[PDB]
């Protein structure tokens, strides 16, 4: 069933947030990890995967549960997402979810979703992401969304946001969910912590899924 | 918003149609994404080209070189030039328009759930 949609003190306000910004912006700057037709190697943990991919070297993919694991850990799949270094730890980057079976799974093209920016309510601008995947992550749509946002709204900045609230809505037919596009309040801010919504592995369906994105400002 | 078409109808295959679309509902400066789609008589409808607020267009790779669109400003209107029309053409063709925004519409969806305005549609029949 569908997300209840986020009522404005249920969102984190930029303004409560006195860590740095940058710590978040570079999550959904133009690095980010991207692997075509890939099987798992190792496995550290019950809920992670271990992968060899090449930076132009190890991704440790971690999962919210055992079953994703094992649903993917001897399949030939396609890896998306945002990955950290700080607190990264396996006995290298790391990364949660992010994961579709590669076979069967392949457009012939490239395939174009709109993204529709609100801001104060108001109909500001919309773009597009794309993707070659008929079943893809939210995560691979969130960061394509954020990195748009990023390059040309100024999204994260350095020390702040021009914007107050931000958040990223994935509706599909009936069923909608959302995620905080912004830290949770005070002075520190964790990427490990922060990427672990997307451990999930959540996919959507790139014929169907609409993506929205509500913006305030300070 | 409102989507009314013309300029359907049949050809023999290697002919050529223009179909026109006039929005009314929108505001002079009103930014916004507007395409052709098509449904075949036991098909899904489907993307054909579309035309984003300023200007940059996309194509169904089906027709790429062959369908032209465009927007007339001054005319207030979209047109879609089809050339070098085939059998595999036929279909209805429909209108589909975007809400309006502030700074730009820059979408090139050729996805119809993107849409959120529909004309009534215009046979084309190339045989």
């Amino acid at each position: 069933e569908s997300q209840p949609d986020p009522k404005p003190d249920e969102l984190h306000k930029s303004s409560k947030f006195t860590g740095l910004m940058e710590n978040m912006k570079v999550l959904y700057d133009d690095n980010h990890v991207s692997a075509i037709n890939v099987k798992s190697i190792d496995q550290f943990l019950y809920f992670d995967l271990i992968y060899s991919i090449k930076d132009t070297d190890n991704v440790r993919v971690e999962f919210k549960n055992k079953d994703l694991a094992d649903k993917y850990k001897d399949k030939y799949v396609d890896v998306f997402g945002a990955n950290y270094y700080y607190q990264c730890y396996f006995s290298k980057t790391c990364m949660y979810g992010g994961v579709t079976e590669h076979n069967g799974n392949q457009l012939d093209k490239y395939r174009s979703i709109t993204v529709r920016v609100f801001e104060d309510g108001k109909n500001l601008l919309s773009f597009d992401v794309q993707t070659n995947k008929k079943k893809v992550t939210a995560q691979e749509l969130d960061y394509l969304t954020r990195h748009y946002l990023v390059k040309n709204k100024k999204l994260y900045e350095f020390n702040n946001s021009p914007y107050e609230t931000g958040y990223i809505k994935f509706i599909e037919n009936e069923n909608s969910f959302w995620y905080d596009m912004m830290p949770a309040p005070g002075d520190k801010f964790d990427q490990s912590k922060y990427l672990m919504m997307y451990n999930d592995n959540k996919m959507v369906d790139s014929k169907d899924v609409k993506i929205e994105v509500y913006l305030t400002t300070k | 918003v409102q989507l009314v078409e013309s300029g359907g109808g049949s050809v023999q295959a290697g002919g050529s149609l223009r179909l026109s679309c006039g929005p009314s509902g929108y505001s002079d400066d009103s930014r916004f994404s507007m395409g052709w789609f098509r449904q075949a008589p036991g098909k899904e409808r489907e993307g054909v080209a579309v035309i984003n607020s300023h200007g940059d267009t996309a194509y169904a790779d089906s027709v790429k070189g062959r369908f032209t669109i465009s927007k007339d400003n001054g005319r207030n209107t979209l047109i879609l030039q089809m050339n070098s029309l085939k059998p595999e053409d036929t279909a209805i063709y429909v209108c589909a328009s975007t809400r309006a925004y502030q700074l730009y519409s820059g979408s090139r969806s050729l996805r119809p759930v993107d849409y959120d305005y529909w004309g009534q549609g215009t046979q084309v029949t190339v045989s």
